[PDB]
RNA sequence: GCUUUACUGCAGGCUGUCGCUGAGGACUCUCACUCCGGGAGGAGGACACCGAUAGCCGGGCA
RNA sequence: ACUCGUACGGUCACUGAAUCCUGCCCAGUGCAGGUAUCUGAACACCUCGUACAAGAGGACGAAGGACCUGUCAACGGCGGG
RNA sequence: AAACAUCUCAGUAUCGGGAGGAACAGAAAACGCAAUGUGAUGUCGUUAGUAACCGCGAGUGAACGCGAUACAGCCCAAACC
């Protein structure tokens, strides 16, 4: 079975939806964790130094 | 003539000789099966924490810490590394059991901030200290003339930032000259080479 | 290279456990305060999943239900005893001190109250050598004389189910349907068969093992591999 | 090649020619405190340690003449230049 | 990427030593400590575990 | 984790239904056992050195190695004259 | 570093914890232009690419002092009550 557009048809599931906290359509419904601002796994939000340049 | 704290003091000096021997041998086997911290009703070595800003008063709490001794719990590289940067078994983390012990006991009291910590021995594999925090809200501290200071907000986290005793050494501040270029005002400011 | 399949093992995950939530019972022996009494009836009898042996469902006195380790002869209506005045018959357990020697015994405990640790597999069975007041001798099913405190509750017989080994699989079929109640990771790959960076007899233009195949003991995990420590190999000799 | 034990030549220190005794220099024990000990020990550790790491060099098909000729009034020595030799043995 | 008796190191295993650790080149005991027991108590015991270090093995890994 | 498991077990490997069979080799390499003697680190101990210290040397000697033995359905070998 | 292992990139990137409006440091068990001398602490200029480190390779790299800025000095533990 072809691993392109055959395998494309079996994707009718839900799992990032918008989230609680941020408004993202990143909240994981399987995991219960935003991968956007770590609802669910983190008080704290989620954010790194990476998400920019290093001396900005 | 001699204070009875002199006493403590003495005895202290040499735990593994006399009457306190025996006594840490009795007392271990207790506090081995306490946790990792533990609120105490009276300081283990009283002359220690009032030398250290103890004081039977309200807002003042004393707890005892359990550390396990030895080098740097450490996970062995997953990516490329040179040979220098490979080991494992004989690092050792650059924060001093005493001051782990220090931010464990703070964590466990969210409110109240750390006056200062003292060692009460260890065995083969546990080091205890005994850590005096204060709280700084409760009235009594907020008016005792030699506390009120921990009270600032400017205060806030003391252990966290070394500002504490054990924090301040760790951090080669003790000394004023010679060795202390690259430690003060603080590691950071110079580096990051002390 | 990777780790090998023994490495992935000890993770735990799902393939390598044993289907924990439809196994039935940890057989073990019951606790006694003392004096013996203790005693049941025999209420049926079932299949282990975990063994691929029969346990025996009982009823105790004191309204107890548990099954047990089932030694050969067992069945329903039987009255089975536990304690240190259990008469001797199969099926009843006892400290090996009660036990009279020469008399096959199964389910042996460790030390004393661990509910019983040796010869539980099918048909298996120890021997009751010599007693003592200190030691009491039991030859274990591999052979093996084992030193063990007469303190050490046991179960009088054989275990049941014995002969299970006669009979070959015949089929592929057969043995993954008993894998599948096992904590083990089946079909198994020969490590020759595989590429030099999955295991360290993999490679080659042809197969066979790169070095020789017996490896010391002080191997590391992902080294240790094909005969282990072994003192000897082959049949000669 | 052969080489006589004793015999007369310059003296740099007497200022003169004298009997000199001609003797293989027998080496010398390390004591272990020299600067350079002390940077093996302080530089050595995690991993590689650079020079440290490194193993003796080799063999030169043959060796200089390494001796001391040895004043025989004055008792002080000197040294010279060296010449190969496979073989240095003295007559007498 | 892979290999190995390439170079150099790093995990891991084995082993001595020190600390925990105590009483009277082989020995007993019990009090720490470990395991079994619901408990009473039983087994083991200054060893083991753990912390530190030393020697050997060490393409398992860099 | 294996394991609600306990040698009729389960781990690690090789070969690959049945049938007839599966010879010779333990020197090398690997594993394992033994070991008078030899070699074998550190601590403690002894000697020299230093009013101390660095350092040099000795005594003792674990695993390991030398040495001996077992082992090929262990890596593998089975020629020239 | 014309490869590379110590070194270098660099205590940099990135990660964990936490404060404030600024942090941190701070009233000598200091300095050691050795003195009949200086006098808490930051910071700026300089000292200086000096001393020091280093397959003594490539590279790395202070401080005292001085001229400035701003200046500030105190509280416990104990003795005796
Ligand atoms: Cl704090
Ligand atoms: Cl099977
Ligand atoms: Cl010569
Ligand atoms: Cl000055
Ligand atoms: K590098
Ligand atoms: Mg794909
Ligand atoms: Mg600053
Ligand atoms: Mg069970
Ligand atoms: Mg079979
Ligand atoms: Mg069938
Ligand atoms: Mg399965
Ligand atoms: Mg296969
Ligand atoms: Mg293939
Ligand atoms: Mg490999
Ligand atoms: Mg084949
Ligand atoms: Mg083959
Ligand atoms: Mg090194
Ligand atoms: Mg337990
Ligand atoms: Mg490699
Ligand atoms: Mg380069
Ligand atoms: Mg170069
Ligand atoms: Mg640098
Ligand atoms: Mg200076
Ligand atoms: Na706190
Ligand atoms: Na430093
Ligand atoms: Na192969
Ligand atoms: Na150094
Ligand atoms: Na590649
Ligand atoms: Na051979
Ligand atoms: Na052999
Ligand atoms: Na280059
Ligand atoms: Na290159
Ligand atoms: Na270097
Ligand atoms: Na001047």
């Amino acid at each position: 079975t072809g691993a392109g557009t055959p395998s494309q048809g079996k994707k009718n599931t839900t799992t990032h939806t918008k989230c609680r906290r941020c408004g993202e359509k990143s909240y994981h419904t399987k995991k219960k964790v935003c991968s956007s601002c770590g609802f669910g796994k983190s008080a704290k939000r989620r954010d790194y130094e990476w998400q920019s340049k290093a001396g900005e | 003539a001699r204070s009875a704290y002199s006493y403590i003091r003495e005895a202290w000096k040499r735990p593994k000789e006399g009457q306190i021997a025996e006594l840490m041998w009795h007392r271990m086997q207790e506090w081995r099966n306490e946790p990792a911290v533990v609120r105490i009703e009276r300081p283990t070595r009283l002359d220690r924490a009032r030398s250290l800003g103890y004081k039977a008063k309200q807002g003042i709490i004393v707890v005892r810490v359990a550390i396990r001794k030895g080098s740097s719990r450490r996970t062995r590289f997953n990516k490329g590394r040179r040979s220098k940067r490979m080991m494992v078994n004989r690092i050792t983390r650059k924060k001093n059991i005493q001051r782990i012990a220090e931010e464990r006991a703070n964590r466990k009291f969210p409110n109240l901030r750390v006056l200062n910590s003292y060692s009460v021995g260890e065995d083969g594999r546990h080091k205890w200290h005994e850590v005096i925090l204060i709280d700084p809200d409760h009235p009594a501290i907020k008016s005792d003339d030699q506390l009120s200071w921990i009270s600032r907000t400017r205060h806030r986290l003391r252990t966290f930032r070394g500002l504490t005793s054990a924090g301040r050494r760790c951090r080669g501040l003790r000394g004023q000259g010679k060795g202390s270029e690259k430690v003060r005002p603080s590691l950071r400011v110079n580096g990051a080479k002390a | 290279g990777r780790r090998i399949q023994g490495q992935r093992r000890g993770r735990g995950t799902s393939t390598f456990r044993a289907p924990s939530h439809r196994y039935k019972a940890d057989l073990e022996h019951r606790k006694v305060e003392d004096g013996d009494v203790i005693a049941g009836t025999v209420v049926d009898i079932e299949h282990d999943p975990a063994r691929s042996a029969p346990v025996a469902a009982v009823e105790f006195e004191d309204g107890d239900r548990r099954l047990i380790l089932a030694p050969e002869g067992v069945g329903v209506g039987d009255e089975l005893q536990v304690g240190v005045d259990a008469e001797i018959a199969p099926g009843n357990t006892l400290p090996l001190a009660e036990i009279p020697e020469g008399v096959p015994v199964c389910n042996v405990e460790s030390s004393p109250g661990d509910g019983g640790k040796f010869a539980r597999a099918s048909g298996v069975n120890a021997q009751l050598l010599t007693h003592d007041r200190n030691v009491a001798v039991v030859k274990l099913p591999s052979g093996e004389m084992k030193r063990l405190d007469p303190q050490c509750r046991a179960t009088i017989g054989v275990v049941g189910g014995g002969g299970r080994t006669d009979k070959p699989f015949v089929k592929a079929g057969n043995k993954h349907h008993k894998m599948k109640a096992r904590g083990t990771k089946w079909p198994n790959v020969r490590g020759v068969a595989m590429n030099a960076v999955d295991h360290p007899f993999g490679g080659g233009g042809r197969q066979h093992p790169g070095k020789p195949k017996s490896i010391s003991r002080n191997a590391p995990p992902g080294r240790k591999v094909g005969d282990i420590a072994s003192k000897r190999t082959g049949r000669g000799g | 090649m052969q080489m006589p034990r004793r015999f007369n030549t310059y003296c740099p220190h007497c200022n003169e020619h004298q009997e000199h005794e001609v003797e293989k220099v027998r080496s010398g024990r390390q004591t272990g405190m020299k600067w350079i000990d002390r940077q093996r020990e302080r530089n050595s550790g995690i991993g590689n340690d650079g020079k440290f790491s490194k193993v003796p060099g080799g063999d030169k098909p043959t060796k200089k003449t390494d001796l001391k000729y040895r004043c025989g009034e004055c008792g002080k020595a000197h040294l010279r230049e060296g010449w190969r030799a496979g073989r240095l043995e003295f007559q007498e």
